[PDB]
RNA sequence: CGCCUCGACCCACGUUAGGCCCAAGGGCCCGUGGGCCGAAGUGCAGCUCCCUUCCCGAAUCCUUUGCAGACGACUUAA
RNA sequence: UAAGCAGAACUGGCGAUGCGGGAUGAACCGGAAGCCGGGUUACGGUGCCCAACUGCGCGCUAACCUAGAACCCACAAAGGGUGUUGGUCGA
RNA sequence: GGCCGCGCGCCUAAAGGCGUGUCCCUCGGGGCACUGCGCUGCAACGGCCUGCGGGCUCCCCAUCCGACCCGUC
């Protein structure tokens, strides 16, 4: 509940802000109606907040899509705000993908991914426009299968889909 | 209440009683109980 | 607690006739302070000749149970109005506070005699030693070897989350 | 057991009880829904905002499919015992009361 | 009162020693919500107030009849299952198509006819007499009331029910032998895989 | 011949409350519906018998023991683990345990239960 | 009886002033891609780039009768 | 004698007014109103019909008279009871 | 549930954000402040577009709720 504009300072931004007078900047057709021109908007929409239970290397259950119920490891949160996930593709067959923060559930099981390089993966990599994608996927699992093998039973856990069964109350389950 | 369990008929039925099963006895082929009577001839039929 | 005990102090308005009038105090049982002061001015008008318009309210303080962890025997002398006449009666109760006894008294009068709160006047309240208790059903709980079973169990789930319409077998309860 | 059909279930089964009602008039803008396993007004808050789908079979094919879907969400609790109010894009047909609805977990706060 | 929410194909309720109007109230809500309910052993439903009060209540009901054409008037069913059917109908908007459909999902029987003799029969906790009635107060059984007012199939119901209980008693003896065999099997299989089942120990009941 | 009575020293289990699952000792009886109950971790208060389930444990005390006297009897009469090692007290314990298990542990319980189940059949 | 143009998993009787219990609040499930000891029965890997439902021989009429009848219907015969 | 009778005083109401409750009803209780979305209340209710607890708590009652169960309101009396439960004053 | 009008003329930083001097405040670190001119319709992504697609104020039917026949004294 912090008041950013609590004080009339405005100078911690532009300390050397004592500057001079501003300098203000044929149609070939006239539209017959006074339409205010559309310029690009100068508003910064304050990027989305990551859920505090999702941290790099934590496990996610997918809630919708063609991979509903897939137990998947979380890697990174992209600039657009979509989480970066991998299956990995060897165990459950889920490739590298970006998923919305909704449609996933953050479990309390974690994996260390510190020595894993996820840098070239970003929003531009998923631009709607494959052999090298197979290589990138191939070189990101072998860096992660071993850490999955480090924890007992984590491999068979990641290779199974989550499902609700008789008598299961999602609002009581710990995960 | 009471319910009919099953019924067993005799091998020979006169035509007087077989007329009771027809609205028009003389226009029909008079086939009533003709195949039922065959159980009394074989041995599987007698078993039933 | 539903009922509270208050000590209300007031007097007639200081007038040139007296200028130092007498002080009157009462111990009244009410649900809050506003209802305690109203009942005080009711008794001052009817018992003395000082009503609220000619009087001054000096103090109002709530009385509290000294030891709310022990069990006392509580006698209450009361005046109540029935459908035909007025009668006074003596009642005895067992409680950890005199507040509970007064709530018990009001509930019992409502059930056994169909008498509402307005038609009741608490004449006197006191604590009675177990040697001097008069009513039965108070002495029978003075047994130091008091022993009995629970003849009505009220089989129910604990927190309403475990409630189901159907059950696979009949309950077994014993005492 | 070797069964066929759906392999995973990521929804809980709800039943439509009716409409927001009084003794003398009713309101189609909100439906009353009972979710399996939800027994209190307090644990309804977990499901508040969760998406809901009503699935029924129509008579003609639409996209080479004979099944239609109407989407809604859980809006608030109704009463003390776990029944909830739900708002759908279009009001549910009164013929749908007594039928089944699917309550997902798609908008997740956890 | 809302529905069960259990969303099954059909629930079979063993009506023995339930209070009639409290059982009918819960069943009516289930039917109105879309559940199929099968009620068996309707001859052993209980009504508070003994036989005498319940019998004269029926006799007053038996008095009611259309003066000019009785076969049009109220129909007074004598069997316990039809009596419970009519008690439930009184709690349902049965002149609407919704209540017509609701009442078509209810099946009521005297005794336990097949196939429900081999299925699971549940109970309603808040309709059971043992939780609803003080132990000293009077009550009667539905079959006793029905027998007093014209029902004539109490003997065949009783004879069939004795035969059913004999068969169930034999199936119970067999199930106990298979349970002792099972406990020996889980004991021997406990040591053979003793190491693997360490995680199940703290939740063993 | 009933099995459990309420008297001075009966250990009871609180059902149906915020304090559900806690153990209290009956130290005094108010009337037919209420009893004074005292525990190691709470101040003495009266409770309705409708919210108490009597256990099979009973300790030795007088009517109004001090808190220190109550603690000693609850140790001389070894109540905490007698409650916990009984099947009744155990059921409440593992009910908490099962609900506490998270998704990964529940998947491992499934792996162990399947292994255990196939061994019984063999 | 005769005659043929979305795991839909689960069987004790009986009693609650009694039979370890104190609710199936359980248990089970790779959960992971010939008598019916007749109430008789359905019996014992990607790019699908971030959600779009998870698609599984007689009868009738015309004729006859009169044990029937307002007419139909009914009992007969052909 | 009384009357949903006949006649006056003050105010409100119906007539001229829907809407929620009183099962139903000109007048009773609540409340007065453009077409809507969201939130909350009044009166009245939360076993089913019927939306909302078979909720938490103490007593009383047992009706072999159709026990009893919502202002107006749809009735009951004098008098009785060794039915049962509280009291008061006495031997 | 309904709505979409701070940011840059210094630098670094995906971006949120940080980075100057002055006086005062104490007890570690801030606070109140410099105020000079201008410009000034929030976004991201998806499916579909001649089809068994979308819509509908039109017609018929089903269901739930509501609903007594107008005029008149
Ligand atoms: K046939
Ligand atoms: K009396
Ligand atoms: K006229
Ligand atoms: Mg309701
Ligand atoms: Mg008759
Ligand atoms: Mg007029
Ligand atoms: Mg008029
Ligand atoms: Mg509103
Ligand atoms: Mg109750
Ligand atoms: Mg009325
Ligand atoms: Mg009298």
């Amino acid at each position: 509940h912090t008041y950013h504009r609590r004080g009339l300072w405005a100078i911690k931004a532009k300390h050397g802000g004592a500057l001079p007078k501003a300098e203000k900047p044929e149609p070939k057709f006239y539209p017959a109606d006074d339409v205010k021109p559309r310029t690009v908007s100068t508003r910064k929409p304050h990027p989305t907040k990551l859920r505090s239970t999702i941290t790099p290397g934590t496990v996610l259950i997918l809630l919708a899509g063609r991979y509903m119920g897939k137990r998947v490891v979380f890697l990174k949160q992209l600039q657009s705000g979509l989480l970066l996930i991998t299956g990995p593709f060897k165990i459950n067959g889920v490739p590298i993908r970006r998923v919305n923060q909704a449609y996933v559930i953050a479990t309390s099981t974690k994996v260390d991914i510190s020595k894993v390089n996820v840098q070239k993966f970003d929003d531009k990599y998923f631009a709607r426009e494959p052999d090298f994608k197979k290589d990138d996927q191939k070189v990101i699992d072998a860096e992660l299968i071993k850490a999955i093998d480090a924890v007992p039973d984590l491999k068979n856990y990641l290779g199974a889909r989550f499902s609700l069964r008789d008598g299961d109350k999602p609002h009581e389950m710990t995960f | 209440g009471l319910r009919t369990l099953n019924s067993v008929w005799a091998q020979h039925l006169s035509e007087d009683v077989r007329r009771r099963f027809y609205k028009n006895w003389c226009k029909s082929k008079k086939k009533a109980f003709t195949k039922y009577a065959l159980k009394y001839d074989s041995d599987a039929g007698k078993k039933e | 607690h539903r009922f509270h005990q208050y000590q209300v102090v007031g007097r007639a308005l200081p007038a040139p006739g007296d200028e130092q009038p007498k002080i009157y105090r009462m111990k009244l049982w009410a649900t809050n302070e506003v209802r305690a002061k109203s009942k005080f001015w009711y008794f001052l008008r009817k018992l003395k000749k000082v009503k609220k318009a000619n009087g001054q309210m000096l103090a109002i303080n709530e009385i509290f149970e000294k030891n709310p962890t022990t069990i006392k025997n509580y006698g209450i002398w009361l005046r109540y109005q029935s459908r035909t006449g007025y009668h006074n009666m003596y009642k005895e109760y067992r409680d950890t506070t005199l507040n509970g006894g007064v709530e018990q008294m009001y509930t019992e009068m409502a059930s056994r005699h169909r008498v509402r709160a307005p038609c009741i006047q608490i004449i006197k309240t006191a604590t009675v030693d177990f040697k001097l208790c008069k009513r039965d059903n108070t002495k029978q709980f003075h047994n130091s070897k008091i022993k009995f079973p629970l003849v009505y169990q009220k089989v129910r789930p604990p927190t309403r989350k475990l409630k189901t319409t159907y059950k696979a077998t009949r309950p077994n309860l014993f005492m | 057991k070797g069964r066929q059909g759906q392999r995973v279930r990521l929804y809980v089964r709800g039943t439509i009880l009716g409409y927001k009602r009084s003794k003398s008039n009713q309101y189609e803008n909100t439906s009353l829904l009972q979710i399996e396993g939800v027994n209190t007004k307090e644990e309804v808050g977990w499901y508040a905002g969760k998406r809901i789908a009503y699935v029924y079979k129509a008579k003609t094919k639409s996209n080479d499919s004979t099944i239609r879907c109407i989407w809604g969400k859980v809006t608030r609790p109704h009463g003390n015992s776990g029944v909830v109010r739900a708002k759908f894009r279009s009001n549910l047909p009164p013929t749908s009361m007594g039928k089944k609805v699917r309550v997902f977990m798609y908008p997740s706060s956890i | 009162v809302s529905g069960s929410g259990v969303c099954a194909k059909r629930v079979v309720v063993d009506a023995r020693h339930h209070m009639l109007g409290r059982l009918a109230s819960i069943v009516a809500k289930e039917l109105l919500n879309g559940q199929r309910v099968v009620v068996v052993r309707c001859e052993e439903i209980c009504m508070s107030g003994g036989l005498v009060r319940q019998k004269m209540k029926y006799l007053r009901f038996l008095r009611k009849r259309m003066n000019t054409k009785p076969s049009h008037g109220p129909i007074h069913f004598r069997a316990p299952a039809k009596i419970l059917w009519r008690t439930i109908r009184g709690m349902i908007p049965h002149k609407t198509a919704r209540g017509e459909a609701a009442l078509a999902r209810l099946k009521a029987y005297e005794g336990v006819p097949p196939p429900y003799d081999r299925t699971k029969r549940m109970v309603i906790p808040d309709a059971l007499k043992v939780l609803r009635l003080q132990p000293g107060h009077r009550y009667c059984l539905l079959g006793q009331l029905s027998k007093e007012v014209g029902w004539n199939y109490a003997d065949t119901i009783r004879e069939l029910e004795e035969k059913r209980k004999e068969k169930a008693k034999v199936s119970y003896d067999r199930r106990k032998q298979l349970a002792k065999l099972r406990v020996k099997a889980e004991k021997a299989a406990e040591e053979k895989l003793g190491t693997q089942l360490e995680i199940l120990a703290p939740i063993k009941y | 011949p009933f099995k459990r009575f309420v008297e001075i020293g009966r250990v009871a289990l609180v059902n149906y409350g915020k304090d559900y699952g806690r153990l209290v000792v009956i130290v005094d009886v108010v009337d037919q519906n209420r009893a004074l109950v005292d525990a190691p971790d709470m101040v003495r208060c009266q409770m309705n018998f409708k919210r108490l389930s009597l256990t099979d444990i009973k300790i030795d005390i007088k009517r109004i023991p001090k808190k220190a006297t109550l603690i000693k009897a609850m140790e001389e009469a070894d109540v905490k683990t007698k409650w916990e090692n009984s099947s009744w007290g155990k059921k409440l314990i593992v009910q908490k345990k099962r609900a506490a298990l998270n998704d990964f542990d529940r998947f491992k319980v499934m792996l162990a239960k399947i292994k255990r189940g196939g061994a019984i059949r063999q």
